[PDB]
């Protein structure tokens, strides 16, 4: 039954079972959306409340997707879930580092041992998420933390894929957001102002159909890819694209990274979800990348979308009522960068 | 034959002002529900004291069996050429033993509209539509009932389904 | 053969109505982006006008396009009012559709249907 | 297993079909009276407001309410669509079908004028099957969706239609889809091949 | 009054029809032949008018048969070839029409088989 | 007399014979300019004057009703006064004429 | 069954009898498992019996006027309560 | 294995769908059930087989135990006569 | 003016409903109904279904009246076949319109209440309505879409109990009835929302077609019971309750007048109920009984033919309009000779009455629309169709 | 025919034989119209069928069990329009108003037969003879049904 029989859309198959772990937060909803419209079946694993699944049992149709619990301390979780799959995908990554799990749980650990099963249970492919410009001693613990996992994938389940995307921007983003919410707390506390620090950034959508394209593209094989986006914008720039879209004052007083860094601390330091932490300031400021030589969204097959075009639908909602109503050709004209 | 349902000395001036200034007429209907509070509600204490029915209520659908053990489903296909909904696939072979059987039996619940066209077009009384009403699910795929959740539901209700035929048989 | 004829009696006469449809549209593109929230750019919305008025550019039954109008004009006042909401005007953009190729080692390529 | 019924109104409406045909000859191509014992009077159909005003005001024939306007779609006739009025004479405790022809392309004139009930049953009938009333006040959609393309009750129409709806979480918002349905509608061929004796 | 048009009555913009639907299907108009099976000949007297058949594929979920060609059920009935032609030009389809299979008159006769 | 006719709108006329007398009147000379034998000016003049006739053959305005078989006389009236109409609408519409178009070719036969 | 000081509070306020139309079912309803019944069931030919085809095709058809039918006969207040 | 088979090969991807979950499949085939039950054995050449019921059981059909070589069985019933 | 949508999901009228209208200040300038939100397709689905598959579309179009709605495609089926229901069968049908019209009226006159703000009527009402289903479920089977009343006949006989049970309903229903009376009918609060208000003149109701209580209400006499008597009717005897003043409040009264009048009709049908067969017995239109077709191969052939394929009613077409609670229910059923309809026009008393809502509201406030939905007792069922 | 039923007496039965593995002659079902022994004779010139008895136990089956071994063999289905014998691998996957019907033509043999492909839910259930005066005139071979 790989053999896809139906028209294309729902109730067609395209033959392809998948694993898809972190399908409760921002990517995965739009993987399940597109692997779904695709008509693939897609197993689920979820350790949330079933009341936070319930968005994606539409994005599917009668026994397309299918749901079972899965916690990371235990396998034969990773094991049934990936057991009857072909297709397998790696989409777990926490920002902060709650006590029960740190940088290394959810960035190597974990894609270890769901890889490990992958390649235990026969599966074809493991495409595995890592970020952008993520490398070893990179200066963010994350970031480290994630290019030693991608080694681990490598090497136990080899001939897998890796994206490793740039930031993501789209509905329900952490990037443009964070950015955004800063009108919340006095005005943007750019570090470098803004500037000095370049950013590509990538639509949601963008990279799921670059993963959906990866999972049923044969010589995707063994190779990783850098999804970075259109345009580079220099971080100044895109807070200030993210205002005047945002409709809200706009003052980038400058600040050093350190004290950014010492005051993120208190706020991971939320029990419930830090609003940033050192980790997350790092990688917004420091943290710049230019892909070099690496097959990308056009390659896949996505033409990546401008960040121009798809920023009223993540900004729209932080405008005050009187300006809910503004249009785009008004929205302050963005420009783009190269460095 | 029509009926018309809408068609001055001082008592009844004085009248009219006295159900008009010193309401007298609104009281009429304050009485009136002060007389049902006291009175027995007539709710019933529902998951304790299920509501009356009749051998008639067509609820769950479910496959009688001989009380040999020998599925009643002969495949006519004469209950899906009627059932309204467009609900049922009966595909079949021979068994094996050289009788005559189903291989797939269905019903979508999510398309049945409990009509029970089914129960009486049947010849064999194989097909009814049990008394069931508590059978809500919390997922899709549990409504789209198989052969087996028919046949071993028949296996189920079996001593109150047969009451109920036997019932109504004379009626019917 | 003989016709009587519905609104207009010959195709120029006709196509009178056609312009007085098209700008009528044209000049509510732009309300309705905004009225509706619609993301798309006024531009963007013209261009769609303009490709439906000319995918009907070919039929000379001046009865026929005296028929198109009504309905053209019909679909401007549930426009012009709100009667429709984001999601119908929205649905001229075909956004989670994915087009259908045409190449036939493209159509060859996936699906038994021609 | 017989109707009971009576022949006196057989006669009587029947010779009111005589009655019609003389006072309109220009626009009545056949009266029938049906076994039924009802009456349908056949207009061309630029009879359509002098054959109804004739019926709604004549001291004879006075039939006020129109029940219902619909139209019987036959593909192979050439003008397909068989529009028909029904009437009631409250007055005279009968009824009449007044019926005419309409193609898709010529349209019809509009009784609202004759009877404002039929403001909205014209309404319908272009939704449903694209017949075009005449000078008819807010002629539009009655049933069908805002944005529906195609006139359903047409016997060329699919019944399930050509699009269907979801929603779509990378767009939130209801979008169209063309139509996949999971279980075929099997079309029975139910119909016998041994013709009744008439 | 009375313009004159020439045209075969393309109504294929006014149908509302997908262009696909429209363009890449063909109709047969034919007079359904018998179902050898039974001898009545009363489901063999009028012009059909069906469409292509196209994919008839099974729900993954339960097996059943599903398809996405919306005029797929379609059989209009006419009275006529020359009725079922105007049809289809009509509403833009393309026909392939097929001439009707009436019995030839073959002689009956008791007595034959007694012949030695 | 009559408090109220019945239905809402109809509002009692008081000289009923007479308000009649004039509709139904004006009615039998509108009729006067249809074609000689034309079955409206036949037979619509064949009606008002029966009730011309018992109008002015009966004062009791309930027994006129009864004569009339119509429903109260006020609406005796509202019927005289729209045939009126019917009347000059029939005289321009010329219904009397041969019939416009036959029916196309098999275009009432129902068993298609 | 109400303390008769509750029921005729009931009755008092309502001014109607309530003992007798009760909204609640005591023994007034009739009991289940009805006894069995026995529902009731020579030139019997179809051929006489035959309403699907008694029916015929429809018929298609100095003068005096003619109305529909006999003007209909105006109805009369009812003798029980002509107004209500 | 339902009495029909259906089982699923180890490979299917069909089978995530019992995974937390199970398979509804009816332990009592009817099969073995008919064949559990005694040939019910006649005087008469031909016999009657209402389903052991007027108008609770099957249509009633006459089968012809003529043959001792064969048990007719009702078409119905699955049930075999033994002359 | 304002263009306030009323609420498609607004509580009010029943639901399915938008009514754009345009707010002049506080008053309402103009309304143009958007029916349309619940048009499944009935007539269109009919055509594809047989002439015994298809009586479910009909109990579905008011489902606040069940078994009037297919007592229409009943008679219409019946005429088109030149056969008759047997007499049993034809009581029982009035029986059961008669507890319809009941149903419908405790439906219409408690639900408006509900709208306008008295909210203890409705529950009075309805636990006297649940006495009501359990006798269609004791009928049928189903509380609701019994198909009960099919061509030929009713389905299957009355249960042994049924008319006593409905004796002792209607027996204490009338007290039930002026409970509410005297709760609404004299209320200063309910006469001032309801009297004069959406008054409706004679010739212009006749004229927007409203042939309803609508119609009577007005004072126009016209019950499509007496007048084209259907069934047995004309063998019971009821009062048509007509109106003057036509407005709400006197339409109010005359629909808990015709409860009371089916009170009477009701009264008639069981003490004159005839002993005999339920469907009409000519094996061709209603199919055989269960021992018939498991004993003689006639009825077998005609169980498998009748269930499998069809009536097939003869070609014709015919309009069959019964007085249903709202208004004039019609099926203007085109057949050719097939066992499945070409067309089924349902024509629904609610698309008429809808239509008047401009008119007869018009120098209303926005609580006048609520009352004005309310008397015209539209389900959005039979509009939409 | 008849509305209902007069015969209150005892029914007659048959004893199934086997005339083939592709007919399955279940013949308690046979009005003895003889179409078959005609078939059988006249169009394949096969006589093995036959009557034997007279009275109401007229059977028309083989007198000795000897298969109806023949090509045109399947015919016999068609031509009995009681339901006595028919097609033993189409014993009972279909029921025929499902069946939807498509005409196309016999590619086994080069006569080119014209044939009706009966086909439910989208698998071939049947394929019966459809009528061309000139090739196939209502019948088929055995190896194309
Ligand atoms: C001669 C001696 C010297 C002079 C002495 C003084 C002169 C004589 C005084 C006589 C006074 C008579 C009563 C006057 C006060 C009562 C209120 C009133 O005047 O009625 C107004 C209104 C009438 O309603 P309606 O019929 O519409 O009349 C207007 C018509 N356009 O009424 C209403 O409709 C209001 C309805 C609102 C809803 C009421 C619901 C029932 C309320 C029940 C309350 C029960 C408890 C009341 C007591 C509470 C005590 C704390
Ligand atoms: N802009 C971006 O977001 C970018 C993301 N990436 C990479 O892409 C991946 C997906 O990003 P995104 O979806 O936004 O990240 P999220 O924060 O949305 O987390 C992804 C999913 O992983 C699950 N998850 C998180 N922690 C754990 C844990 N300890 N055990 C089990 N499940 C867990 C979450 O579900 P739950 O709610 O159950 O925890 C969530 O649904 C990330 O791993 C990230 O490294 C790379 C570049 C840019
Ligand atoms: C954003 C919402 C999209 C809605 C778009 C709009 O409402 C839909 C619509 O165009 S409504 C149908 C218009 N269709 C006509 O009006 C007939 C045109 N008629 C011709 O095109 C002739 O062939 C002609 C001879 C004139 C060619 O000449 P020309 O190429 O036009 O110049
Ligand atoms: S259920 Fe009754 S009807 Fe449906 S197939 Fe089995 S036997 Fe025939
Ligand atoms: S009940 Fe009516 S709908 Fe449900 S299955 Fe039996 S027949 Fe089909
Ligand atoms: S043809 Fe069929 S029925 Fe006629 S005799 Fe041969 S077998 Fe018996
Ligand atoms: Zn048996």
């Amino acid at each position: 039954a790989v053999i896809p029989h139906g028209k294309g859309g729902r109730s067609s198959v395209s033959g392809v079972v998948a694993t898809v772990f972190g399908a409760t937060g921002f990517l995965g909803r739009y993987v399940v959306n597109h692997l779904g419209r695709m008509g693939s079946q897609v197993i689920i694993p979820y350790r949330c409340d079933v009341y936070d699944i319930m968005h994606l049992r539409l994005m599917g149709d009668l026994g397309q997707l299918t749901f079972l619990e899965w916690d990371a301390r235990d396998k034969d979780s990773i094991r049934k879930a990936v057991q009857h799959s072909n297709v397998v995908i790696n989409l777990i990554g926490r920002e902060w580092e709650t006590r029960n799990f740190d940088f290394e749980d959810v960035f190597v650990n974990i894609p270890r041992a769901i890889a490990q099963a992958s390649k235990e249970a026969g599966v074809e492919r493991f495409i595995h998420v890592s970020h952008l410009n993520a490398s070893m001693k990179s200066s963010s613990k994350s970031l480290r933390s994630k290019a030693v996992g991608e080694k681990e994938v490598r090497s136990v389940f080899p001939e897998a894929i890796i994206i490793r995307p740039s930031d993501i921007f789209g509905r329900e983003d952490r990037f443009l957001n964070h950015f955004a919410n800063y009108r919340w707390f006095l005005a943007v506390p750019l570090v470098s102002l803004g500037f000095k620090t370049v950013k590509q950034p990538v639509y949601v959508a963008d990279v799921s159909k670059g993963i959906v394209n990866a999972t049923k593209d044969p010589d995707a094989v063994g190779k990783t890819f850098a999804f970075t986006g259109p345009n580079r914008y220099l971080l100044f720039h895109l807070v200030k694209y993210i205002f005047g879209m945002t409709h809200r004052t706009f003052i980038p007083y400058p600040l050093p990274l350190f004290v950014y860094s010492w005051i993120g601390k208190l706020f991971g330091l939320s029990p419930f979800e830090p609003w940033t932490t050192k980790d997350k300031v790092e990688r917004i400021h420091i943290s710049d990348v230019m892909p070099t030589d690496l097959p990308g969204l056009e390659d896949l097959g996505v033409q990546p979308t401008p960040l121009e075009l798809k920023s009223i639908e993540v900004l729209r909602r932080h405008r005050t009522y009187r300006w809910l109503s503004s249009e785009i050709e008004e929205t302050k004209p963005a420009k783009t960068v190269n460095y | 034959t029509y009926k018309y349902v809408n068609k001055v000395d001082m008592k009844s001036a004085t009248d009219n002002a006295a159900r008009i200034l010193m309401w007298t007429e609104l009281i009429r209907g304050l009485g009136m529900t002060l007389s049902y509070l006291f009175r027995e509600p007539a709710t019933i204490n529902y998951p304790f004291e299920k509501g009356p029915l009749s051998p008639r209520f067509r609820g769950e659908h479910a496959l009688r069996r001989y009380p040999s053990g020998e599925e009643r489903c002969i495949a006519c296909k004469l209950c899906e050429a009627i059932c309204p909904a467009q609900a049922i696939t009966i595909e079949a072979e021979p068994r094996a033993d050289g009788s005559r059987r189903t291989t797939r039996y269905d019903i979508d619940m999510t398309k049945c509209i409990y009509c029970g066209f089914c129960q009486e077009a049947c010849p064999v009384d194989a097909i009814v539509e049990g008394p069931n009403f508590e059978f809500s699910t919390e997922t899709h795929e549990e409504l789209l009932y198989n052969k087996e959740k028919l046949l071993n539901n028949g296996d189920k209700w079996e001593a109150e389904i047969a009451a109920n035929i036997q019932a109504d048989y004379l009626y019917r | 053969t003989s016709v009587k004829p519905i609104f207009s009696r010959d195709l120029n006469e006709a196509k009178r109505r056609v312009r007085e449809l098209y700008r009528a549209w044209y000049r509510e593109v732009p309300n309705t982006v905004h009225l509706m929230q619609l993301d798309i750019t006024v531009k963007q919305g013209r261009d769609k006008v303009r490709e439906m008025f000319m995918k009907n550019a070919h039929v000379t039954d001046p009865r026929v396009v005296d028929l198109l109008v009504i309905k053209g004009k019909m679909e401007l006042q549930e426009t012009i009012k709100v009667w429709k909401q984001r999601t119908h005007v929205m649905r001229f953009f075909h956004e989670t559709e994915t087009p259908r190729p045409k190449d036939f080692l493209s159509k060859f390529y996936m699906g038994h249907d021609p | 297993t017989v109707r009971p019924r009576s022949d006196v109104t057989h006669k009587q409406l029947s010779a009111f079909g005589e009655y019609v045909a003389e006072i309109l000859p220009k626009y009545v191509q056949q009266v029938q009276v049906s076994c039924l014992d009802e009456l349908e009077i056949c207009i061309h159909p630029d009879g359509v407001i002098p054959t109804l005003t004739f019926l709604r005001d004549h001291t004879n024939a006075q039939f006020k309410s129109l029940a219902d306007l619909t139209a019987v779609d036959v593909p192979t006739r050439q003008n397909r669509f068989e529009i028909v009025y029904n009437l009631l004479s409250l007055r005279f405790n009968s009824r009449i079908r007044v019926k005419t022809y309409a193609d898709e392309l010529t349209p019809i004139d509009s009784i609202v004028s004759v009877h404002i009930a039929a403001n909205w049953y014209e309404r319908e009938v272009w939704d449903m099957f694209g017949v075009f009333f005449f000078n008819h006040p807010d002629l539009r959609r009655i049933l069908t969706d805002y944005g529906f393309e195609g006139h359903p009750f047409r016997k060329d129409f699919p019944l399930t239609g050509y699009v269907e709806l979801r929603y779509d979480d990378e767009v939130k918002r209801v979008v169209a889809e063309p139509v996949e349905l999971a279980q075929e509608f099997r079309k029975f061929d139910l119909n016998s091949p041994w013709e009744a004796f008439p | 009054q009375l313009i004159t048009v020439d045209e075969k009555l393309d109504i294929t913009t006014l149908t509302g029809v997908p262009e696909e639907h429209i363009k890449t299907r063909k109709v047969r108009i034919f007079v359904p032949a018998r179902n050898n099976m039974q001898s009545g000949v009363n489901n063999t007297k009028k012009w059909k008018m069906e469409f292509d058949t196209r994919e008839r594929w099974e729900n993954p979920l339960m097996g059943w048969a599903s398809t996405a060609d919306p005029l797929s059920n379609m059989v209009l009935t006419f009275s006529a070839k020359e009725d079922a032609i105007a049809f289809a030009e009509k509403n833009g389809w393309s026909y392939d029409v097929e001439e009707k299979k009436v019995p030839k008159p073959k002689s009956k006769s008791y007595g034959a088989n007694f012949s030695w | 007399l009559k408090k109220t006719t019945g239905l809402v709108g109809l509002a009692v006329c008081d000289t009923p014979h007479e308000r009649l007398t004039i509709l139904y009147t004006k009615t039998l000379d509108i009729l006067k300019h249809f074609p000689k034998h034309a079955a409206y000016r036949k037979y619509t003049e064949q009606i008002t004057n029966e009730k011309l006739d018992m109008v002015k053959a009966e004062p009791d305005v309930k027994k006129l009703e009864a004569l009339l078989q119509g429903g109260e006389v006020e609406e005796v009236i509202l019927q005289a006064e729209k045939e009126l109409s019917l009347a000059r609408k029939m005289l321009k519409w010329k219904p009397w004429e041969p019939l416009v178009e036959e029916p196309p070719a098999n275009q009432w036969k129902w068993p298609i | 069954s109400a303390t008769r000081v509750i029921q005729k509070l009931r009755n008092w306020a309502s001014g109607q009898d309530l003992q007798a139309k009760l909204q609640l079912r005591y023994q007034e309803i009739a009991k289940r498992t009805q006894p069995p019944p026995k529902l009731p069931v020579s030139n019997n030919y179809y051929c006489t019996r035959d309403g699907r085809r008694e029916v015929v095709p429809p018929s298609i058809i100095e003068k005096k006027a003619v109305t529909p039918a006999p003007p209909m006969k105006r109805w009369e207040l009812s003798k029980d309560q002509p107004y209500l | 294995i339902t009495h029909t088979g259906q089982v699923y090969d180890e490979k299917d991807y069909r089978r995530v769908r019992f995974v937390d979950r199970q398979k509804e499949v009816n332990e009592n085939f009817a099969i073995d059930l008919i064949a559990q039950q005694p040939v019910n054995e006649v005087e008469h050449r031909i016999i009657a087989c209402d389903g052991g019921g007027g108008a609770l059981g099957h249509p009633k059909v006459y089968i012809n135990l003529d043959k001792e070589t064969k048990t007719g069985t009702c078409g119905y019933c699955g049930l075999q006569f033994k002359q | 003016n304002m263009t306030l949508n009323f609420g498609p999901q607004h509580p009010a009228a029943h639901g399915v409903l938008r009514l754009v209208l345009e707010l002049s200040g506080e008053m309402v300038r103009k309304c143009d109904p958007h029916i349309g939100l619940l048009h499944r397709g009935t007539e269109k689905l009919i055509e594809y279904k047989t002439y015994l598959q298809a009586l479910p579309y009909f109990d579905r179009l008011d489902y606040v009246s069940m078994m009037c709605n297919e007592q229409a495609y009943s008679i219409a089926v019946e005429k088109l076949l030149n056969i008759q229901p047997p007499p049993r069968a034809q009581w029982i049908r009035v029986l059961f319109g008669e507890i319809t019209r009941i149903l419908n009226h405790i439906m219409a006159v408690t639900t408006h209440a509900l709208d306008i703000g008295a909210m203890t009527p409705f529950f009075w009402m309805f636990e006297e309505r649940e006495k009501m289903f359990e006798f269609y479920e004791r009928v049928s089977g189903a509380r609701m879409h019994a198909a009960y009343i099919r061509p030929g006949g009713v389905h299957q006989d009355l249960p042994l109990g049924l008319l006593d049970d409905i004796y002792e309903f209607s027996k204490n229903f009338s007290l039930r009835i002026d409970e509410v009376e005297e709760m609404l009918t004299n209320n200063r609060i309910w006469r001032n929302r309801t009297v004069d208000i959406g008054v409706v003149t004679a010739e212009d109701a006749l004229n927007y077609g409203f042939s309803g209580v609508m119609l009577r209400g007005s004072g126009i006499q016209w019950d499509l019971r007496k007048t084209q008597p259907y069934d047995v009717y004309d063998q019971v005897e009821f009062d048509v309750p007509i109106g003057s003043r036509g407005d709400c409040y006197d339409r109010y009264l005359c629909r808990v007048e015709e409860m009371r009048q089916s009170l009477r009709i009701i009264e008639q049908c069981l003490n004159k109920m005839p002993p005999g067969e339920i469907k009409v017995d000519d094996a061709k239109v209603s199919p055989p009984k269960r021992a018939e077709m498991k004993t003689s191969m006639e009825s077998l052939i005609h169980h498998f033919k009748l269930y499998t394929e069809g009536y097939q009613v003869p070609p014709g077409a015919t309009y069959t309009a019964i007085e249903a609670p709202k208004g004039e229910f019609g099926v203007y059923l085109v057949s050719d000779g097939s066992s499945r309809p070409y067309r089924c026009k349902i024509k629904a008393p609610g698309f008429a009455h809808l239509a008047g809502l401009d008119k007869m509201s018009k120098g209303h406030m926005l609580a006048d629309v609520v009352a004005i939905i309310g008397t015209q007792d539209i389900v959005f069922g039979e509009i939409d169709r | 025919g008849s509305d209902r039923s007069r015969f209150l007496e005892g029914k007659r039965a048959v004893e199934d034989k086997n005339i083939g593995p592709l007919v399955k002659t279940i013949m308690t079902r046979c009005i003895q119209c003889t179409r078959c022994i005609r078939f059988a004779s006249e169009i394949a010139g096969v006589d093995d069928l036959g009557t034997t008895g007279r009275g109401n136990d007229m059977q028309v089956g083989t007198y000795i069990e000897k298969m109806f071994m023949s090509e045109l063999s399947g015919n016999v289905i068609d031509i009995c329009p009681v339901g006595a014998l028919t097609s033993k691998p189409y014993a009972f996957t279909a029921r025929p108003w499902e069946t939807r019907k498509t005409e196309s033509i016999d590619v086994m043999d080069a006569v080119g037969s014209n044939i009706v492909v009966s086909t439910r839910t989208g698998e071939v259930m049947r394929i019966l003879p459809r009528m061309h005066e000139d090739i196939n005139e209502e019948w088929i071979s055995d190896k194309t049904r």
